[PDB]
């Protein structure tokens, strides 16, 4: 075979062109406009932050340094004058015309932001049916399924043929051939560092689901502690595999027990 | 016509092109939303320097980004992470098969182990659920001979197969092209010194 | 001898690997640089007296920061990884088992047994190994000659908060690179209110 | 008096709540766990790197108990050893680790 | 938001309402609206908003 | 800016609220260090060597 391996997220053959998606195209326009709407309303609200009074030059002439100081002395009052046409008569009163305005934060930007945040998170996103990442944890599986059987295809040709009459291969580099396809199934499971982890994973499930009763849970029991353990666990160990062996499930391995402690 | 006579090269140069130009415009999606999702500056990509003169300057508009796309692809990808999946080999019913598939799936994690397959794994899935398309690869490599798994990076733009295969894992497909990138310096060191 | 675990401080601007590897832990990897900040009196401690010092250039720091200290001196260290041909010349000694044995080139010239109870026998075989050598440089030249550390791997161990490859290029990403325009802009818009609250009270 | 624009509320409102949005199946659900898977293979790296540097160092191990050398020596076509490199908690002493170990394999087990 | 003016109430004091945002200025100055004799029709405020 | 011939500063407050949740993460690892592990193999021997 051709030693490359495909993953795919989703996809789907449609006008001869092969098509695949990801988890974030479907929500790049939402997020980009997102982006503009902010960006457009940071600067509208930074160009006009407060309020100032509007004047007329001869109104206030003279008396500017009265309104410089507003905040920092305490003045009783503020004087002004009045606004007086060409001949000389009033016209409006001492108050300032008027003040500017500040920012405003139109509707429609209001609206986009909560209809666009709103949904990116509907676009992105029995049990493991309704969790979004199924689809993905599934085209993985049939991708690792492809894999094993170059492997194993590959395989044959670099540790040889095994052939049984135990499981002996070759002698120096060799093939066999006419031996035929071998009685395995490439499947899927869980992923393990070590022989021990996957023995007591598996031992683990057969138990808990047994009622205290019947021999069989001592025996698992046995069996698991016989397996997994690190550090200082030397004397436990031995004194847990000679009960193991006295009661029959052990089957000495030909060295020592099967003459000592089994007889 | 071989070898070093090169007609076989211009055979193989146009089935490059072949095979590049249907999967032109689908590849481009997943280079842009990769690119979209991960590069700190990418979602503004395409305007980038753009403004006004605003009375003989340049000005240029603010562009703020605050990612909000890619918490759910963490949480995607946090999910595997947590439980890796790999192969079997499942028994069959027959005398000998209990311990024909013990030896040959204990193999497998060996070679696993021992070679780069985490990494080859996590990259295209990674990959995979980023883009759209990922990809490793499963070579030869000699130690006194090995199997060995690797990885492959920036699949959308280095792996081409035959426009005439179909299948989801492209078992119908007769030939195939991986690119990579290279420094002079290591061109000089293999390959000789060349033109 | 001992083997020993020490920190690396500043990685960002302290450790450059070969452009050329791409995988995630750098096992492809053939060379790397790894330097540190130094005073010019402990530059006087060893290396002897030695010119005024030739420290190297980067142009990183000080990119919106204040710089007092003339306390520079930046040196470096270099890791080579080569093959060359080393001599395996076996004192596979019959007795007490001792099969198929070592006798590495550079055993027998610290090993100086005098061959008490090992035998010669077939010790003329060359293999092509794997050895890594470290240096000290700086922008001037040696200051220590080059010599091979006991190991086959370059010792630098990366560690990265989120990493991917996305354009001949590796990139990473922490935890607060994705917040920094929220921040700056939150803190605009206080300062901003502040004095414009401070203007007009009454 | 000062008046306090409303498009400067709006964007307290909106950063403040963006914070809190774009920084953070039980351990997969909380933020902190890319960070801490990406560190075990780290950690997986500099196990490797330690092997490979404590044979020339420590000397080989060989059978025929745990013997090495003598003098300084490292012995060569031995072979990989039979161990994998993994990651796991961190204990001061041996005692931790060995009491750590039994008190899960207690407390899984019915009175009996 | 921008004011709107007419141009011969502001001619001379555009310097004033450019920088009003980095500046802290005391008052804005104007001009009120004068017809075709020189009468007052309007005040100094500006005359609208866009919306 | 100048501000009648002076150079005043714009006022530059800082209110850190994204070191939280790092502080958070940080606290998550050095609650629960982990390190390297040896696991042994299928051998007669190999439980006293990793060990």
């Amino acid at each position: 075979h051709i030693p490359l391996i495909p993953v795919y997220g989703k996809r789907w053959f449609i006008d001869d062109i092969e098509r695949v998606e990801g988890h974030i195209a479907k929500a790049m326009d939402p997020q980009r406009l997102y982006n503009l709407q902010v960006s457009m309303l940071a600067d509208t609200a930074a160009q006009d932050p407060g309020q100032i009074p509007i004047v007329g030059m001869e109104q206030i002439r003279g008396l500017e340094k009265h309104w410089e100081a507003r905040n920092k002395k305490r003045p009783a009052f503020l004087p002004l004058r009045e606004v007086r046409d060409k001949s000389g008569n009033i016209i409006a009163g001492a108050t300032p015309a008027g003040y500017t305005q500040p920012a405003v934060m139109n509707q429609a930007l209001a609206a986009l932001l909560q209809q666009t945040s709103a949904d990116i998170q509907e676009v992105t996103g029995m049990n493991r049916a309704d969790m979004a990442s199924f689809i993905y944890l599934d085209n993985m599986a049939k991708s690792l399924k492809r894999a094993g059987e170059v492997w194993l295809s590959m395989a044959r040709e670099v540790y040889g043929s095994e052939r049984e009459v135990r499981q002996t291969g070759a002698v120096v580099a060799l093939n066999d051939l006419s031996v035929g396809r071998y009685d395995v199934t490439v499947d899927v499971g869980p992923s393990y560092t070590a022989r021990r982890d996957a023995t007591v994973s598996v031992l683990t499930n057969v138990l808990s689901s047994m009622l205290p009763t019947d021999p069989m849970r001592p025996a698992i029991q046995g069996i698991i502690l016989d397996n997994i353990d690190g550090e200082g666990l030397d004397d436990f160990k031995e004194y847990n595999r000679n009960q193991l062996l006295i009661s029959g499930i052990a089957k000495p391995r030909n060295e020592k027990e099967q003459q000592i402690v089994q007889q | 016509m071989a070898e070093t006579l090169e007609k076989k090269h211009e055979r193989i140069m146009l089935r490059f092109d072949r095979a590049y130009s249907p999967q032109k415009e689908v590849r481009e999606k997943c280079i842009e939303a990769t690119r979209f999702a991960r590069v700190p500056g990418g979602q503004w990509e395409g305007a980038t320097a753009a403004g006004t003169k605003l009375d003989e300057q340049f000005e240029k508009y603010p562009k703020f980004e605050i990612n909000k796309v890619a918490t759910e692809l963490n949480r995607i990808i946090a999910e595997y992470r947590n439980n890796r999946i790999t192969v079997k080999f499942r028994p069959g019913d027959r005398e000998a098969s209990e311990e024909l598939a013990n030896k040959l799936n204990g193999l497998f994690r060996a070679d696993y182990e021992e070679t780069d397959g985490g990494e080859a794994c996590d990259n295209a899935f990674d990959d995979a659920a980023t883009g759209g398309f990922g990809c490793f690869r499963l070579t030869s490599m000699l130690v006194r001979q090995r199997i060995a798994i690797e990885p492959i990076y920036d699949p959308s733009r280095s792996v081409w197969f035959d426009p005439d295969a179909k299948k989801y894992d492209k078992s119908d497909a007769l030939w195939a092209f991986c690119m990579y990138s290279l420094s002079p310096e290591k061109y000089e060191a293999e390959y000789g010194k060349k033109p | 001898q001992r083997i020993a675990i020490e920190p690396i401080y500043d990685p960002s601007r302290s450790v450059w690997f070969d452009p050329d590897a791409k995988k995630y832990d750098k096992s492809d990897a053939l060379w790397a640089f790894c330097m540190y900040s130094l005073s010019p009196e402990k530059y006087e401690a060893e290396y002897g007296k030695k010119p005024p010092t030739s420290l190297d250039v980067t142009s990183m720091t000080s990119w919106e920061y204040n710089w007092f200290g003339a306390d520079v001196i930046y040196i470096a260290k270099y890791y080579e990884v080569r093959k060359e041909s080393v001599d395996v010349i076996s004192y596979r000694h019959p007795i007490t088992g001792e099969i198929a044995t070592y006798d590495s080139d550079q055993v027998e010239d610290i090993e100086d047994e005098l061959a008490i109870a090992g035998f010669h026998e077939v010790a003329r075989r060359s293999v092509k190994r794997r050895r890594v050598y470290v240096s000290v440089v700086d922008g001037d030249g040696f200051l220590e000659k080059p010599r091979r550390i006991p190991g086959e791997h370059i010792p630098l161990i990366p560690v990265y908060g989120k990493r991917w490859f996305i354009d001949d290029i590796e990139r990473v990403e922490g935890h607060i690179a994705k917040a920094m325009d929220p921040q700056r802009l939150y803190n605009l818009q206080v300062s901003m209110l502040a004095d414009t609250a401070a203007q007009d009270p009454g």
